[PDB]
């Protein structure tokens, strides 16, 4: 037998200028997924004009889509998030302003720590659907670099 | 040197060379090479000749004003050799 439940999940999320002492998740949509991400692509290949193959390495970025329940406090933490004009206030050299630190637990026990990043996309406004319901709001992330801790 | 006729499906030429050759080599194809030629045509005045059968029936070429280039072993020796015969 082998656990693949996600019942028990938690996010915590700090960001660098904004949200000094980060803010957790605990409401997540039930229509649409609550956390996914795209693959990880850091190697390409080239065929020579023989007939050969010739492997290197890419720069591959990372990608998360986290859903929570429309009227949270998690949807409007990440609506204050999302306004937050990256023009403004100052940052070290080399860090990108607003670093953001997800880091993210399992029901096990395993925790994954992502950072240097930011978010880029998500909803202004309520959608009210055909049935008379409010459409789970969804938010992407970008994320740089990332660790993995699967013991407990 | 020789020039060359070229018969594509229903049309005939003549009096062209060829001008270039570009060869390929990709992985698209490995067991052939892809080529791409080029010929140009040899531009003369009266493209059709006039030719005579018989080679003493024929005109007068000129040539002009060359030098006797002596460069000639002797006078008595060489009759002696042609008339005698050695």
């Amino acid at each position: 037998m082998i656990n693949v439940s996600g019942f028990g999940t938690g996010i915590v999320i700090v960001s660098a200028s904004s949200f000094p002492m980060g803010f957790s998740l605990s409401k997540f949509a039930d229509d649409e997924s609550p956390i996914s991400s795209k693959e990880l692509e850091p190697f390409g290949y080239e065929m020579l004009y023989d007939g050969g193959l010739f492997a290197f390495d890419k720069a591959a970025p990372l990608e998360v889509s986290v859903s929570v329940i429309a009227g949270s406090e998690d949807d409007i933490n990440l609506r204050i998030l999302l306004n937050s004009k990256k023009g403004s206030f100052r940052f070290l050299p080399g860090i990108i302003p607003d670093m953001t630190t997800l880091v993210a637990t399992l029901p096990d026990g395993g925790r994954t720590v992502l950072s240097n990043g930011t978010i880029l996309k998500g909803p202004a406004i309520d959608t009210i659907q055909n049935t008379g319901r409010r459409k789970g709001n969804t938010y992407t992330f970008v994320f740089g670099s990332y660790l993995g801790a699967q013991t407990a | 040197d020789t020039l060359y006729k070229v018969i594509t499906r229903g049309m005939v030429f003549e009096r062209m060379m060829c001008t270039s050759e570009a060869l390929n080599q990709t992985p698209d194809m490995i067991s052939a090479t892809p080529a791409r030629l080029t010929f140009s045509q040899v531009l003369v005045q009266n493209p059709k000749p006039i030719m005579f059968r018989n080679a003493g029936d024929s005109s007068m070429i000129d040539r002009g004003l060359a030098l006797a280039e002596d460069v000639v072993g002797s006078a008595g020796d060489l009759f002696d050799y042609a008339v005698n015969g050695v």
